[PDB]
C-alpha cells in the first residue's frame, strides 16, 4: 500500500508517512543511471539538449529560488565540515527540504550537486578546449535532467523494493549468511 | 485486456520498451543473447569486409 | 576487533583502546535498545547490504531505505511477519495474510 | 535423438468461458474441459509494481467474477436484497429484507 | 429534506476545504507517467462511445491512437484531480500540464 | 579502584553536560571539556572519592532556546551519592525541585531505585524529572557515527511541518519515548524531532519522527 | 472470568476501570498524549466521585478542545500508531482484569471457571474463607443461558466502559 503522493512523501495506503523523499533524493532508479555520468552527458550535450529541451520549461518553473538557497547552503556546507555530526550546526536544512525538486529547478540532492561541481571544476578545462559549451549551459542541463529524473508520484516502490529484494534472493568469523540471514 | 483503459496501460506503462531496466539496480534487463553476441564479434571484427 | 555476542556498555569501559564511537553490531534489536531506532535502522541497511554484497549482487539503497524506514515506522524494530503486521490499520491485508 | 512426450498439442489453452465455478462464478483449470489461467499474488503484485494497474485490476476483476448487485443503502447489506413479486399492472423491483417490515405493523399505528 | 439540505451544505464546506486554489497548486507541472496513461485510456473510451472528437481522424480506426493524436494537440477536454494523502486535492487541466 | 570509578564518573559526567548543552541549556564549552584531574580537583575532596553533591548543579536555557522554546525553564542536574535511591531521597530531591521551582530536574542514580520512588517520579507536573544510570551515561550515544543528528522542534515548527505535508500528528514515523535518544533529549510525547540522515546515495537528508 | 457475581461488576474496582473507560475513549478520538496526561489527575467514595468526575470532565474538555480545531474528526481519528496504543491498553487492561481476586466493590468472591476447547465451562467452587468473608460481607459444566444471564447483568452495569472497549471509533 505504500504511496508516494504528489508531495513526494512516501505514505502507506492509509496515509501514514514513511519517508519524506524516496531515495532521500527522490531520484527514480531506472532514470538514475547516466545522471552521475557527466562526461557522457558532456558529450552529446547538443543531443540531450534537444531531448530535455529547456526552452519550453522556463515558463512553468522556478529556476532561481532553489539556486539561491543552494549556493547559500554550499558555502556554509564547506564551512563546518570537519566537526562531528553532533557538534555540526543545523542552521539551514538541505535544499530539497524547503523546495520541491519538481516545481523548482536547481533543487537537488547535495550529493549530486557536489559531484557535478567537483566534476565541472576539475574538468572545466574541457569546457574551454572544446566547443565552449558554457558551464551554466551545462549546469542548467544536468539540473534539468536531475529534475526530470525525479520519481513519479503514485507508482509502486513498495512492490518494487519487495521485488527488488525478492528476485535477487532467488539468485542465491563465519557469520550467518544468505537468505537465512536475510530471513533473520 | 478487455478495455481501452487496460490496454492504454499495457501500451504505455507495462511494456517491453518502457521497461528496459531493473528497478533493482537500474541495470538493462534486455539485450540480444548467445548467437547475436558471437555474431557481432565476427561482424565488428576487423577481418570483416 | 570482532566481538562474538553484544554488550556495548562493556565495551564502553574499554575505550582506552577501541573507539566506542565506531562500534557497530550485527544485532539490530541490541542497537535499537542501545543507540535507538535511527542507528538500528542505519544498521539494517548496512547489514542487508552485506548479504547482497557477499553475493556480488547489487541493490540500490533506496529499496533498503524504504524497508528499513518501514520496519522502524513504529520506532521499534518490526518484522514483516504476522507479528509486526498486527498494528496495521487495514484488516483485509492482515485478514488475507496468514 | 529421442522424441519426447510433452508435445505442445498436449499443453496449451485459451479463454475459458464455460466452467464459471458455481461458488465463485470464476473459470477453472484448463486441462481439457475449457478452464482458464490462474493469476495469483506474485502475478498480482507485479501489476501493482509492474505499472499496468488499471489494466491489471480490470483484467483480474473480469477474469475472476464481476457482476453488480443490489445493496440496501440503508441496511448496508448485499444479501438481504431480493426481487419483489409484483402485481399484474406492476413491475417487479428489488427490496431489502432486513429493512422491510410486515405490512401488518403499519396499520397498527 | 432539511437533513438532506444539511449534508449538502456539509458537502460543500468539507469539499471547499479539500480544494486547492490555482495559485495554491503545489504539485509538479509535468504529467506523470501514469496520468498520461489513464487520460489516453479514459479519452479513448469516450471516443469509442461516440464522444465528440476535436481533431480529424485521418483514417484512425483505433480510438487509442486517436486519444494519442489529440494529446499531441492538447485538445483533450479532461481535468486530473490529484489527491494529496489527506484527501485535499488539486485540479490540473490537461492542457496546462506539461507532457513528458 | 576508584580510578575507573573516577574516570567513568568523569567520563559519564561529561556526557551529561554534552546532553544539557545539546538539549539547549547554557553550558560553557570548556565546562564540557573539564579534564579528569580538574574534575578530581573540583569534585573530589582529598580522598580518591568525588562528591556527587558538589557535582549536581543548575542549568539555564540559552536565548535561542528561550526564544525558540519560551516554555523552557531552568534545569536542575542531580546525582545520587547513595547507590540506593530513597523514596525520601526522591522526596528530598522532588520537593527540592518544586521548592526552588525548576522547569525540569534530572536525577542521575548510581545503580538502582526504589520503585516506590518511581511512582513518585510524576509527582509535580508540569515540572518533570529525568533519571539516568551513571553507568548508562559512560559514553554519549549521539556521538556514535550511526546515530544521526537529532533536533527537537518548536511547536511552531511542528505546525509548519504538518501544514506542509498535511498530516495528522500520528501519521509520522514514531519514535518511542523510551528511545535513548529521546531520553537523551528528554522528549515529551507529541514532540517532533528533525533527524538529519547522511545518505550514501544523497547527501545530508532531513527526516522527522514524533515522540509517543 | 473477571465478573463480580455479587457486585455484578468486574471484580476490579470501578475507579481503576474508569480510567480505561476514559483512556480508550480518548483513543477513539485518537488523542495519545492526553491519555497519559489523564493519569496526572489526583489530589472515600466522595473522593472517587470527584476523581471520576474530574477525569470525565477533563476528557470532555480535551476532546472538545481536540475537535475545536481539526485535530480530530467527529467520527474519531484513528491511525496505526493510535491502533497500536489501543491494542496496548486493551491487552494490558485485560491483565488487570484477570489479576483481581476480589470484587473491589462488594468485597465478595466469585468462584473460578474452567473452560474446554470443546466449549464446556466448569465452575469450580469457592474457597472456604471466602464464603466466610462472603457471609461476613453478605467442576460443573454451567448452562450457557446462566452465563448469558450473568453477562447481561454485567453489561447493563459495565456498558459505559465496554462501549469504548468494543469500538475503535466513537
Ligand atoms: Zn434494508
Amino acid at each position: 500500500g505504500v504511496h508516494v503522493s504528489y508531495d513526494n512523501s512516501i505514505r502507506d495506503a492509509d496515509g501514514t508517512l514513511v519517508q519524506f523523499m524516496y531515495g532521500g533524493d527522490a531520484i527514480d532508479i531506472t532514470k538514475e543511471s547516466h545522471m552521475t555520468q557527466f562526461e557522457f552527458c558532456l558529450d552529446n550535450y547538443y543531443a540531450l539538449l534537444k531531448k530535455y529541451n529547456p526552452s519550453a520549461l522556463i515558463e512553468h518553473l522556478d529556476v532561481e529560488s532553489a539556486l539561491k538557497y543552494s549556493k547559500k547552503t554550499l558555502k556554509y556546507r564547506k564551512k563546518h565540515s570537519k566537526e562531528p555530526h553532533y557538534k555540526q550546526s543545523v542552521k539551514y536544512d538541505p535544499v530539497l527540504a524547503k523546495y520541491n525538486p519538481a516545481k523548482y529547478l536547481g533543487s537537488v540532492s547535495e550529493n549530486f550537486q557536489d559531484k557535478l561541481e567537483s566534476f565541472l571544476d576539475k574538468n572545466s578545462k574541457l569546457f574551454k578546449s572544446s566547443d565552449g559549451v558554457n558551464e551554466k549551459k551545462f549546469r542548467a542541463l544536468m539540473q534539468l535532467k536531475y529534475m526530470r529524473s525525479l520519481i513519479n508520484p503514485g507508482e509502486a516502490v513498495g512492490i518494487i523494493a519487495s521485488q527488488s529484494v525478492g528476485e535477487p534472493s532467488t539468485q542465491m568469523a563465519n557469520v550467518t549468511l544468505g537468505i537465512p540471514r536475510l530471513r533473520e | 485486456p478487455q478495455n481501452e483503459n487496460a490496454r492504454a496501460e499495457a501500451l504505455n506503462l507495462a511494456n517491453t520498451d518502457s521497461q528496459y531496466l531493473t528497478p533493482t539496480s537500474g541495470s538493462p534487463v534486455r539485450g540480444l543473447i548467445q548467437d547475436h553476441i558471437s555474431a557481432g564479434v565476427w561482424l565488428t571484427s576487423k577481418d570483416s569486409f | 576487533l570482532v566481538t562474538e555476542g553484544v554488550n556495548f556498555q562493556a565495551m564502553w569501559d574499554q575505550e582506552a583502546f577501541i573507539d566506542v564511537d565506531g562500534i557497530t553490531s550485527n544485532d539490530v534489536a541490541a542497537v535499537l535498545k542501545t543507540y535507538g531506532v535511527e542507528a538500528a535502522r542505519n544498521t539494517i541497511v548496512n547489514e542487508i547490504n552485506n548479504v547482497f554484497s557477499r553475493y556480488a549482487i547489487s541493490v540500490s539503497f533506496r529499496h533498503l531505505d524504504l524497508i528499513a524506514d518501514m520496519m522502524t515506522r513504529q520506532g521499534t524494530y518490526l518484522a514483516f511477519n504476522r507479528q509486526g503486521m498486527e498494528t496495521s490499520t487495514s484488516s483485509f491485508m492482515k485478514m488475507s495474510y496468514e | 535423438y529421442q522424441r519426447l512426450r510433452h508435445m505442445v498439442n498436449d499443453k496449451f489453452q485459451v479463454r475459458s468461458t464455460g466452467p464459471v465455478n458455481s461458488l465463485t462464478m470464476q473459470p477453472v483449470k484448463g486441462r481439457k474441459r475449457h478452464g482458464g489461467i490462474r493469476v495469483g499474488e506474485m502475478e498480482r503484485d507485479a501489476l501493482i509494481g509492474h505499472g499496468t494497474s488499471f489494466l491489471l485490476q480490470d483484467r483480474l476483476l473480469n477474469s475472476s467474477d464481476y457482476t453488480q448487485a443490489s445493496v440496501c443503502r440503508e441496511c448496508g447489506s448485499i444479501l438481504t436484497t431480493q426481487q419483489s413479486v409484483p402485481r399484474i399492472g406492476s413491475i417487479s423491483t428489488v427490496c431489502c429484507r432486513r429493512c422491510s417490515m410486515r405490512f401488518e405493523d403499519a396499520k397498527k399505528l | 429534506p432539511e437533513d438532506f439540505q444539511q449534508h449538502e451544505q456539509i458537502r460543500r464546506k468539507t469539499l471547499k476545504e479539500k480544494a486547492i486554489p490555482k495559485d495554491q497548486r503545489a504539485t509538479t507541472p509535468y504529467m506523470t507517467k501514469y496520468e498520461r496513461a489513464r487520460i489516453l485510456g479514459t479519452r479513448a473510451l469516450q471516443i469509442s462511445m461516440n464522444a465528440p472528437v476535436f481533431v480529424d481522424l485521418e483514417g484512425e480506426t483505433d480510438p487509442l491512437r486517436i486519444a494519442m493524436k489529440e494529446l499531441a494537440e492538447k485538445k483533450i477536454p479532461l481535468v486530473i484531480r490529484r489527491y494529496l494523502p489527506d484527501g485535499s486535492f488539486e485540479d490540473w487541466s490537461v492542457e496546462e500540464l506539461i507532457v513528458d | 579502584e576508584n580510578e575507573r570509578n573516577i574516570s567513568r564518573l568523569w567520563r559519564a559526567f561529561r556526557t551529561v553536560k554534552e546532553m544539557v548543552k545539546d538539549r539547549g541549556y547554557f553550558i560553557t564549552q570548556e565546562e564540557v571539556e573539564l579534564p579528569l584531574e580538574d574534575f578530581k580537583a573540583k569534585y573530589c575532596d582529598s580522598m580518591g572519592r568525588p562528591q556527587r553533591k558538589m557535582m549536581s548543579f543548575q542549568a539555564n536555557p540559552t536565548e535561542e532556546s528561550i526564544s525558540k522554546f519560551p516554555d523552557m525553564g531552568s534545569l536542575w542536574v542531580e546525582f545520587c551519592d547513595e547507590p540506593s535511591v530513597g523514596v525520601k531521597t526522591m522526596k528530598t530531591f522532588v520537593i527540592h525541585i518544586q521548592e526552588k521551582n525548576f522547569q525540569t530536574g534530572i536525577f542521575v542514580y548510581q545503580n538502582n531505585i526504589t520503585p516506590s520512588a518511581m511512582k513518585l517520579v510524576p509527582s509535580i507536573p508540569p515540572a518533570t524529572i529525568e533519571t539516568f544510570n551513571e553507568a548508562a551515561l559512560v559514553v554519549n550515544i549521539t556521538h556514535h557515527e550511526l546515530v544521526p543528528k537529532h533536533i527537537r522542534l518548536s511547536s511552531d515548527e511542528k505546525r509548519e511541518l504538518l501544514k506542509r505535508y498535511r498530516l495528522k500528528e500520528s501519521q509520522l514515523p514514531r519514535i518511542q519515548r523510551a528511545d535513548p535518544v529521546a531520553l537523551y533529549l528528554g522528549l515529551k510525547r507529541g514532540e517532533v524531532v528533525k533527524i538529519i540522515r547522511k545518505s550514501e546515495t544523497s547527501g545530508r537528508y532531513a527526516s522527522y519522527r514524533i515522540c509517543m | 472470568r473477571a465478573s463480580c457475581l455479587f457486585c455484578h461488576h468486574f471484580r476490579l474496582k470501578s475507579v481503576e476501570v474508569h480510567r480505561y473507560a476514559c483512556k480508550l475513549r480518548l483513543l477513539q478520538y485518537g488523542l495519545i498524549d492526553e491519555s497519559y496526561k489523564l493519569d496526572e489527575i489526583t489530589l472515600s467514595s466522595t473522593l472517587l466521585n470527584e476523581l471520576k468526575s474530574k477525569r470525565s470532565e477533563y476528557v470532555d474538555m480535551a476532546i472538545a478542545k481536540a475537535l475545536s480545531d481539526g485535530r480530530t474528526t467527529e467520527r474519531g481519528s484513528f491511525t496505526a500508531t493510535v491502533n497500536d496504543e489501543r491494542k496496548k491498553l486493551v491487552h494490558e487492561f485485560h491483565k488487570k482484569l484477570l489479576s483481581r481476586g476480589k470484587c473491589d466493590n462488594c468485597g465478595m468472591f466469585s468462584p473460578k471457571f474452567r473452560k474446554d476447547g470443546f466449549t464446556k465451562i466448569f465452575e469450580t467452587a469457592l474457597n472456604e474463607k471466602q464464603i466466610t468473608n462472603n457471609r461476613v460481607k453478605g467442576s460443573t459444566y454451567i448452562l450457557s443461558t446462566e452465563v448469558k444471564n450473568i453477562l447481561d447483568t454485567v453489561f447493563r452495569k459495565e456498558q459505559c466502559v465496554l462501549q469504548y472497549v468494543f469500538h475503535s471509533r466513537p
